[PDB]
């Protein structure tokens, strides 16, 4: 089940120079020890951290095909390792710029990568784990217009008779305001199918509620779902949190 | 093992449709074995205690049945043992090559328990069937009652994982912690509570049972 | 002289809540204090002292069987005998109650005397 | 005189579900009511009086082992001599069998004689 | 020649911290220090003598009650007499207090004569 | 007479699986079986009869060492005399051997007599 | 003679690591071996015989509470006297060594002579 993991998304806002550093440093902390988090939804990745190793594993993605490379990211020592799985899509189609990445703590059964009907989007990608699947998207910074296309097309692959048993969840920038989308989704007749998890806060200096995540409600114990806004790092957005309530 | 059981008082069409969830985010493994991290403790355990023992199910079920201020009905749910189910041993035969040490206490509790435990959440598709466990209160017999088959089960080609449980915290080499229990030695992580019983809709309350520390217990027994 | 003799009094679903041991004239004793395991009612205040009353040979048993259900917090019957102790002290501080025998209970009834 | 004589009766698979410890005639006493595990049969009840019947020098022991299969709950195999005790409010509360053996169990077989 | 003498001393809420078993002048001994459950004060140590002074037949009950307290850590009340044992070397490792009673103590008061 | 005499004999790295007391000829006595902690080879059954045989003055603590190593179930080394008991029925149902001595073992030897 | 003897030896901050329970020449006997907590030094063997040399009263009591310190592993100072026992099968399998005390000990100091 989600509530199983401690999930997280934050855009790294990455560039060149800022980029390994934030790998090395933000991400290295969210991550490391075993009450580190064990999904980290990334996005603005043009780059994975120096330090990972390519594993050589030809990924065929459930949905449509673009290369996700996978990597071995080691935040322990030599004599002691603590081997993380990256996910990373870099380039997309001739536009290319794709830049979303998914740490995992465990190897991935299977990669997913779906296209929205919104041609000019980003695609959205995935990991499962077991009956749990781990997505994470980038809407456009024109105040998120496929944000909802981005959740139906999620949606609807995961109706398929052969996939209703799974419970997936979606974390990542919707560039739009956590209200809208459930406007949108009510537009689009699935407004019920889903729920929204937002912190209360803005996730982004400026700034609205732009970084949180989707859980699928037929999803077992999706209701312990929580959306907790982390300390911000070397970014201008705060990383979110999707934890399991006490009990 | 292939089949492994819980004991629930929550009805089978709540618990066919939901299945069972962690406590929270806990992995100390001592923490779990010792009860310390379940419901009369921290109440965070990211484990679930199971055992592969019907009878084990009927000491429960008599833990609970024998108070007379409980009143509820209970069910056994047998439950498909996958690679995410592990036995006790060969975690505690690692962590204590990692430094770790299990007193004699632990060790006798661990013995009586039959227990295997689950990293995650358990689904409804390795949940095949409930069946309830009747009291006779006149002679504390426990007898199976009506027995109910879930639709959604999937009858997969699993078995329980051999191996070393994984991501196990390190800690520690001393101790002498309480061993929460309850009825006859039975470990705390196999109270009702024991599983986060949040079910929507559902808003029916849960009893709480009481523990004792298994320490002085056993230690009595053991004298002599 | 029964545990069971009708002349002696007895209290059910009580749990042990307190112990004490000590010793009274060259006699090791101990006592308890037992509570109505839903909180209510008055505590029951049981003593057995190792050389007095008739009670005197089950001291061992009694002292362990009582350790015991303290250690558990086991629903049990208390049998006791009023009447027994007469130092002013002793009393003041516990109550005249002999310890006699103490029986598990299940939800309905004990496994011990009516 | 041996647990396993044939005259003896015997139980498999059961637990020790009660426990009593008391006093009659100057001895104390103690009494375990036994079930099932899988819900079987009827409840078998035996007692040990510790200065009394031939079982007399095993009071100890028996009582020990007793309360060692009554905590752990396990699965047991409970030997008894039928119509020794005599004390008819005594055998109308608990029973007239004398507690004469203990033997734990595995899933196929219990550890004693039949 | 009772446990609740005022001529003897009581520490309320204490927890047995250490335990040391040994023999002096041909005879077993035991010995424990306690100390205020929430920190306070300074610790306490009291021994038992099993062939030695008016409390040695409390000997084994005090020992079986102390080991008992000692594992469960929990809240006691500790009865002492002072200046009864002699040896200095004795005295200065642990003290001259001789265990005379322990009570098992709740939130607001313990089970013990004052 | 010791249990490390050569004419004795012992097996390494054994659990106690089962635990056996009851009483024959006036005499208290327990059973215990033994299996191999890899599960390979024969269980080994030995016995210990409280009033009878060269070895009965260590009954009580062969007793009490036996029901803890079969609590913790940790690897033992078991120490047996063979051919004592003599009664065909109680031979059959355990086995002619005396227990002598019980030895805890690490992983590479054991805490006893060779 | 007391367990703090200066002519008695002691080891601190020590591990109760083995247990045996045996007989020789009538008398039951225990054998311990403890390690360090840190794992330095060297091992440390003593044994208790029951009816021999002058620390023969403390029997029962080093036994019991050894076997505890056995089941908590906690770090504790052991007392010794050396060459006591005589027999050198005996003496090769453990030590000449006689137990003659136990103290529980915290992180500076053990509750115990020096």
């Amino acid at each position: 089940n989600i509530s199983d993991y401690k999930v997280m998304t934050w855009n790294l806002q990455g560039s060149s120079a800022s980029t390994e550093s934030k790998w090395n440093v933000n991400v290295r902390q969210l991550l490391s020890g075993t009450a580190g988090v064990d999904i980290l939804m990334v996005q603005e990745a043009g780059a994975v951290p120096t330090s990972a190793v390519p594993t050589g594993r030809h990924i065929q993605p459930f949905g449509v095909g673009i290369p996700i490379d996978e990597y071995t990211w080691n935040l322990g020592t030599t004599s002691r390792q603590d081997i993380r799985y990256i996910y990373h899509s870099a380039i997309d189609v001739g536009a290319r710029r794709v830049n979303l990445a998914i740490v995992s703590r465990q190897r991935a059964d299977n990669v997913y990568v779906l296209r929205p009907t919104t041609v000019a989007s980003r695609p959205v990608i995935g990991i499962g784990l077991g009956n749990d699947v781990f997505l994470t998207a980038h809407a456009l910074a024109s105040g998120g217009p496929d944000a909802a296309a981005i959740v139906r097309v999620t949606i609807n692959f995961f109706r398929q008779p052969q996939m209703r048993h799974l419970s997936w969840f979606l974390a990542g920038d919707f560039n739009r305001s956590p209200d809208r989308l459930e406007n949108d989704l009510m537009t689009e007749h699935l407004e019920r199918v889903v729920a929204v998890l937002a912190p209360t806060e803005p996730t982004q200096i400026g700034g609205g509620i732009l970084d949180y995540g989707v859980i699928v409600d037929r999803a077992p114990y999706s209701q312990r779902v929580e959306a907790l806004r982390n300390p911000q790092l070397a970014s201008d957005h705060y990383p979110v949190a999707f934890l399991a309530r006490s009990c | 093992v292939d089949f492994v059981y819980r004991v629930d008082s929550t009805p089978p069409d709540v618990i066919f449709r939901d299945g069972f969830s962690l406590l929270g985010y806990n992995r100390n493994f001592q923490q779990f074995i010792s009860g310390r991290s379940c419901s009369g403790g921290s109440s965070d355990s990211r484990y679930i205690a199971t055992t592969s023992s019907v009878n084990q199910t009927y000491a429960i079920a008599r833990a609970y049945y024998s108070r007379s201020t409980f009143k509820g009905n209970l069910y056994r749910y047998q439950i498909r043992a996958d690679n995410n189910f592990y036995s006790l041993l060969p975690s505690i035969t690692y962590l204590e090559t990692q430094g770790g040490h299990f007193n004699a206490y632990e060790k006798t509790m661990m013995r009586l328990q039959r227990e295997y435990v689950s990293t995650l959440s358990i689904l409804p598709e390795n949940i095949q069937k409930a069946v309830a466990l009747v009291y006779d209160s006149a002679t504390g017999l426990v007898k199976d009652g009506v027995s109910t088959m879930n639709a959604s089960y999937l009858g997969l080609s699993t078995t329980s994982n051999p191996g070393v449980i994984p991501f196990l915290p390190e800690p520690q080499t001393y101790t002498q912690q309480r061993i929460d229990a309850f009825g006859p030695l039975i470990s705390s992580c196999f109270s009702i509570g024991s599983v986060c019983h949040s079910h929507r809709g559902q808003r029916a309350d849960v009893y709480n049972m009481s523990f004792y520390d298994a320490r002085p217990v056993i230690e009595l027994i053991l004298s002599k | 002289e029964w545990t069971g003799d009708n002349t002696n009094a007895y209290y059910s679903d009580e749990v042990i809540s307190e112990l004490h041991v000590g010793q009274i004239d060259t006699s090791p004793y101990f006592c308890i204090k037992t509570v109505k395991a839903n909180g209510s009612g008055t505590p029951v205040v049981a003593c057995a002292v190792s050389k007095q009353s008739i009670w005197a040979p089950s001291f061992k048993e009694l002292l362990d069987q009582a350790r015991y259900f303290y250690s558990t917090g086991q629903s049990v019957r208390i049998h006791v005998q009023k009447n027994i102790w007469t130092y002013p002290l002793f009393v003041n501080t516990f109550s005249a109650n002999a310890l006699v025998g103490l029986s598990s209970c299940s939800a309905t009834q004990c496994f011990g005397p009516k």
